[PDB]
């Protein structure tokens, strides 16, 4: 009955080949709807990581794009879980 | 493959007996099974760690610290223990669910005879026809029986019977013949037999 | 107990067979074995729990399946003389464990059934010589010309089985020379009291059970049809 | 390189 | 260095319809190379690392036929547990399996693992030693005997310290560039709003620890990049700002870097 923390970041460190990423951990039960939203609505095309048990028995998945940074645009990632009260989303600051 | 020895063994009432397995792969579980003819294999002893397992027995089963061969003795032999003996080792290093059994050594146990006064007697059929038999019975346990060596003939090998009411034992061996007519006072002369009472009709 | 269907039967090259074995209770890992005089036991196919298809050492000429626990069948698309043996179906709940083997189902595969012949039986009355020099009785019943080894002999004192003082030959001794292709033979001996014999009022019946064809198979030679059949022979005492 | 066999809870 | 092999599983009840799902991915020192997912469209073992590729065709199905039988077992498990639970069977329950073994820089066997879990909390496990298991409760507890009267537990011993490790160097030997080198983390440090953290860059493998010190600290779970490298940063609160020093060390590096500036 433990619900995941999320954290958003980038692959490499102004536009170029850089993939955005979402990573969820410390949750259960397992399945969970993690979206990627940009502008204000989901982009289409991400691939995905595969499910994995932990030390704590707390799984962890990583989604990613292939993007190119913009500065008029910040993109944040809709995540919701059986544990969760909100479709809580965490807006991406380039420094985290 | 899981080996086993000896080929087949023939001890007497009273004696000890020793068999063995030897594998190629490393096993940590060693199981001896035994089947008497016609039935399923039955578990006798199982071994899990190195060191011995006395139970049930009478018996004594050893785990070779090689983890690659085991042993089975039986002390004070009894005819009640005749059978096909096996070693089962569920491999294992095989990374499969296999249950590997060996060649299997066939034990057979000759008991003594208290007073073997051997001879050959003659018997005739319920069809009442001139086809004959001459039983050979009540002879020492050591005695073996050859086979003709005569086209017509077919010589049975030995046998053991027991009427438990008098604790009376009897070895037994037979051989029949019709064509051509041929007596029983010369159907067994090939094999080696101490002196008997073949009574003239 | 695991039941083995059927306990003993015969077939021909080309006609498929299905040997089912029952199960209780709610064990999971069962296999089928093969045995014959010589190499001894070996393992063919096995499957831990349900729907897990695993080959093992001697496969060819075989295949298998199982979608639920209770039953476990080994099927054969082309019976050939290689698979004439003695099959066992053992059973336990998990891998590994001690196994619970079955009765002993034996299938015998033949090139042609022309050579399926039944046993012929005659009993042989005890000599007075035996009674004169030892005071004991030995009756000897036989079976002259049968094929293959699908027989079991017994004895019947006063209308009922007995076992006290009776022996049987543990192997069907062949007759003719060419190996592995011809009619076998088998004998027994029933040994009892000397006085017991002299009585003209008791049963001495040598009852022999031959397994064979069943009348769902056609017959060529206008000789009678072998099938399954009992061939008994009986004799009486004489003082 | 995995377990070639499996047991039931 | 110290290398190892593992295979993670997760099977989950789905009563409604449902989807009793089963993913299967394994890790060589936290490197992906395998894949088995039911809801997928392959129903096989897919490659994920550019070095799994070589083994033959019957390796791959030498491996699909098994994760197949792994899967069908947890069908029973998932539908066995509830027997303890007397639960609803309109509830989505979860079971994870975990068995493995490690090896020192020796390349010879060292430790061996084998644990199940349900609800995300410990179910049953196998201790350092391979005699004996770990009981969590009375449900996980029952299981033990038939792992203790049948001896099935006993064998894993043949496979873990025996079959497993040779698989590992079957892997490591031709895994040489992308399995066993030391990636040195690069470092920077920043300042804003004051807050100081010194970042570590693109490092393998997973385990590192960075920290600061004496002349209320935020930091983060390791983050995967996707290059087979990783992440971490260390939010520490400090005006005057010479402050503390970041202690960065891991096998890749000659010896722990110190840089306050």
């Amino acid at each position: 009955q433990r619900t995941p923390k999320i954290q958003v970041y980038s692959r490499h460190p102004n536009g170029k080949s850089n993939f955005l990423n979402c990573y969820v951990s410390g949750f259960h039960p397992s399945d969970i709807e993690v979206d990627l939203l940009k502008n204000g609505e989901r982009i289409e095309k991400v691939e995905h990581s595969d499910l994995s048990f932990s030390k704590d028995w707390s799984f962890y998945l990583l989604y990613y794009t292939e993007f190119t940074p913009t500065e008029k645009d910040e993109y944040a990632c809709r995540v919701n879980h059986v544990t969760l009260s909100q479709p809580k989303i965490v807006k991406w600051d380039r420094d985290m | 493959q899981l080996n086993q020895s000896p080929q087949s063994m023939f001890i007497q009432e009273g004696e000890d007996v020793s068999m063995n397995c030897t594998s190629s792969s490393i096993f940590n579980t060693w199981l001896w099974y035994k089947q008497e003819p016609g039935e399923g294999p039955v578990l006798l002893i199982a071994l899990y760690k190195a060191g011995e397992l006395t139970s049930n027995g009478r018996l004594t089963a050893q785990f070779g610290i090689t983890r690659k061969d085991s042993f089975l003795n039986i002390s004070a032999s009894i005819p009640s223990d005749v059978g096909i003996y096996f070693c089962a080792g569920p491999g294992g290093s095989s990374n499969t669910g296999k249950l590997i059994f060996g060649q299997g050594t066939t034990l057979q146990v000759k008991p003594d005879i208290q007073n073997p006064d051997p001879a050959v007697y003659q018997l005739r059929d319920s069809k009442s026809s001139d086809k004959s038999v001459c039983l050979f019975t009540d002879f020492d346990s050591q005695t073996n029986v050859s086979q003709s060596k005569d086209s017509d003939v077919y010589i049975t090998d030995k046998c053991v019977l027991d009427m438990r009411s008098m604790d009376f034992k009897s070895n037994s061996a037979v051989a029949w013949s019709n064509k051509s007519d041929f007596a029983c006072a010369n159907a067994f002369n090939n094999s080696i037999i101490p002196e008997d009472t073949f009574f003239p009709s | 107990q695991v039941t083995q269907n059927p306990r003993y039967l015969i077939t021909v090259t080309g006609k498929e067979l299905t040997v089912t074995c029952s199960q209780n209770m709610n064990h999971e890992y069962m296999s089928w074995y093969r045995q014959d005089p010589g190499l001894g036991l070996r393992q063919i196919y096995y499957s831990m729990n349900v729907e897990v298809t695993d080959k093992g050492d001697v496969p060819e000429g075989y295949k298998v399946s199982r979608k639920e626990k209770r039953n476990f069948p080994l099927i054969l698309e082309s019976p050939s003389p290689n698979q004439t043996s003695l099959y066992f179906c053992a059973s336990s709940l998990i891998y590994p464990g001690e196994l619970f083997f079955g009765e002993g189902s034996r299938l015998t595969v033949l090139e042609d059934l022309k050579n399926v012949f039944p046993p012929e039986v005659a009993v042989f009355e005890p000599s007075e010589a035996e009674i004169s020099h030892t005071q004991k009785a030995t009756l000897v019943c036989l079976a002259t010309g049968f094929y293959p080894d699908h027989v079991e002999l017994s004895w019947w004192v006063n209308g009922k089985e007995v076992h006290s003082g009776v022996c049987t030959d543990p192997q069907p001794l062949k007759e003719q020379p060419a190996l592995n292709d011809s009619r076998y033979a088998l004998s027994s001996r029933l040994r009892v009291s000397a006085t017991f014999w002299q009585n003209p009022r008791n049963h001495f019946r040598c009852q022999v059970q031959f397994y064979g064809l069943s009348e769902n198979d056609e017959w060529t030679q206008d000789r009678a049809k072998p099938v399954t059949q009992i061939v008994s022979a009986e004799a009486w005492g004489r003082a | 390189g995995i377990l070639g066999f499996v047991f039931t809870l | 260095g110290s290398h190892s092999m593992r295979y993670f599983f997760t099977s989950v009840s789905r009563p409604g319809r449902g989807e009793p799902r089963f993913i299967a991915v394994g890790y060589v020192d936290d490197t992906q190379f395998v894949r088995f997912d039911s809801d997928a469209a392959s129903q096989r073992m897919e490659p994920r690392a550019p070095w799994i590729e070589q083994e033959g065709p019957e390796y791959w199905d030498g491996e699909t036929r098994k994760v197949k039988a792994h899967s069908q077992t947890h069908r029973v498990d998932l539908g066995t547990l509830r027997g303890y639970y007397n639960q609803s069977e309109a509830g989505s329950h979860t079971v994870q399996r975990m068995y493995g073994c490690d090896v020192g820089s020796d390349w010879r066997f060292l430790r061996g693992y084998h644990q199940y879990a349900y609800d995300g909390k410990d179910y049953i496990a196998l201790k350092e030693d391979l005699r004996s298991w770990t009981a969590a409760d009375m449900a996980a507890q029952t299981t033990k005997h038939k792992w203790e009267a049948a001896h099935v537990a006993e064998q894993l011993r043949a496979y873990l310290e025996g079959t497993c490790v040779e698989w590992l160097r079957r892997y490591l030997e031709n895994g040489k560039e992308t399995l066993q080198r030391t990636d040195a983390p690069k470092t920077h440090m920043t300042h804003h709003a004051a807050t100081l953290r010194c970042w570590a860059l693109s490092f393998y493998p997973a385990e590192i620890t960075l920290t600061w010190q004496r002349d209320d600290t935020e930091l983060v779970e390791t983050r995967p990049a996707g290059d087979g490298t990783f992440q971490k940063w260390a939010a520490v609160v400090v005006g005057q700002e010479q402050r503390y020093t970041c202690h960065v060390q891991h096998e890749g590096l000659p010896k722990p870097l110190t840089l306050r500036w």
